[PDB]
């Protein structure tokens, strides 16, 4: 079971969403700016994507 | 009928309740997504919002702050759940929007509000992978001012020999809390590192949710408020103990679990913490 996507860092947010949904079709994807503070609950269905100001992935996406 | 979530029992909160101590007159800021003050199993004493587009701290459009608040302080009555410190004075310090995120400056503004309003305990079930000098200064200032500051360790799991504790938990002035389940096993997502201080229940934790609901959540977010609530119990039994002393009492009386890289000092035990003489069980 793929739960992290280090290969997506530096890709566009669009490509990241597409790839994650191929691997985990039921994923609840939320996009947030990198360098924000977020809640620390663990949701096995969620994948947060942290983007830079260019909308590229700036942190390894993972489930949680 | 009220139910006592397993985690409240597991940290030995009922021993304090039977001695007569429930966190009365202790002010605890839940620095989070707000708290639904309409919930019949919560009593919110005050608060403020630092989120520019969501100005009501008593409306929780995410659910997370309400769940965290119920673990700290869900009321002792014939409904719902029971909080660790069910008489605590609970403050909704909203620094996260509906989407679960906040800017560093919003969190800092919430910490400053807590200091200016004489909060005894801050719980931050929140984090990010990087610090900032301004964030470190805000938490250090709160601790210098006498506030017990508790935060989730993070849900980054392991990464070989590297620390994965996030900020503000990773700052020395903040008590970073990892998650165990009802068998005292570390949750696989629980962050690790020499900055991990203590553990508390963080798997399938039943608490209050907005619109008069209840539900089981998972996370170091769920573990942190057991420790913030335990700090309030301790202060209600020892109202002159400093934050230094409350923090040491919790660290010095844990039930040791595994290696400290994965478990810190072990599971908190608020019964033992609230005695005068401290040792591990
Ligand atoms: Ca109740
Ligand atoms: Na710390």
């Amino acid at each position: 079971m793929k739960t992290e996507w280090p290969e997506l860092v530096g890709k566009s947010v669009e490509e990241a969403k597409k790839v994650i949904l191929q691997d985990k079709p039921a994923a609840q994807i939320i996009v947030l700016p990198v360098g924000t503070i977020v809640t620390m609950e663990y949701r096995i269905d969620r994948v947060r994507l942290f983007v830079d100001r260019l909308d590229n992935i700036a942190q390894v996406p993972r489930v949680g | 009928a009220q139910s006592v979530p397993y985690g409240v029992s597991q940290i030995k909160a009922p021993a304090l309740h039977s001695q007569g101590y429930t966190g009365s007159n202790v002010k605890v800021a839940v620095i989070d997504s707000g708290i639904d003050s309409s919930h019949p199993d919560l009593k919110v004493a005050g608060g403020a919002s630092m989120v520019p587009s969501e100005t009501n701290p008593f409306q929780d459009n995410n659910s997370h702050g309400t769940h965290v608040a119920g673990t700290v302080a869900a009321l002792n009555n014939s409904i719902g759940v029971l909080g660790v410190a069910p008489s605590a004075s609970l403050y909704a310090v909203k620094v996260l929007g509906a989407d679960g995120s906040g800017q560093y400056s919003w969190i800092i503004n919430g910490i400053e509000w807590a200091i200016a309003n004489n909060m005894d305990v801050i719980n931050m079930s929140l984090g990010g992978p990087s610090g900032s000098a301004a964030l470190k200064a805000a938490v250090d200032k709160a601790v210098a001012s006498g506030v017990v500051v508790v935060a989730a360790a993070g849900n980054e799991g392991t990464s070989g020999s590297s620390s994965t504790v996030g900020y503000p938990g990773k700052y020395p002035s903040v008590i970073a809390v990892g998650a165990v389940d009802s068998s005292n096993q570390r949750a696989s997502f629980s962050s690790v590192g020499p900055e991990l201080d203590v553990m508390a229940p963080g798997v399938s934790i039943q608490s209050t949710l907005p619109g008069n609901k209840y539900g089981a959540y998972n996370g170091t977010s769920m573990a942190s408020p057991h420790v913030a609530g335990a700090a309030a119990l301790i202060l209600s039994k020892h109202p002159n103990w400093t934050n230094t002393q409350v923090r040491s009492s919790l660290e010095n009386t844990t039930t040791k679990l595994g290696d400290s890289f994965y478990y810190g000092k072990g599971l908190i035990n608020v019964q033992a913490a609230a005695q005068h003489h401290h040792h591990h069980h």
